[PDB]
């Protein structure tokens, strides 16, 4: 039940296809 | 480019069809609202004529 330190406690804290596909064509 | 512009060639073709398909509906509805005067102007060749 000893408390942690707070710098501690800080420290551990398929669309392209459909795109390029329709671009080779036209 | 010319892939491009020939793309929307045809869409611009696409939506020339797209407006007098309007425009043939815009015929006939001003007919029914001018038929809407036609009848309240042969009214007056009566009722001037009285």
């Amino acid at each position: 039940s000893l408390p942690i330190e707070d710098n501690y406690i800080r420290e551990v804290v398929s669309k392209l296809m459909e795109c390029v596909n329709d671009a080779v064509q036209t | 480019l010319g892939k491009v512009s020939d793309k929307s060639r045809e869409i611009s073709e696409k939506y020339i069809e797209e407006s007098q398909a309007i425009i043939q509906e815009l015929v006939k509805l001003t007919m029914e609202k001018l038929e809407s005067k036609f009848t309240k102007l042969c009214d007056l060749e009566t009722q001037l004529e009285m």
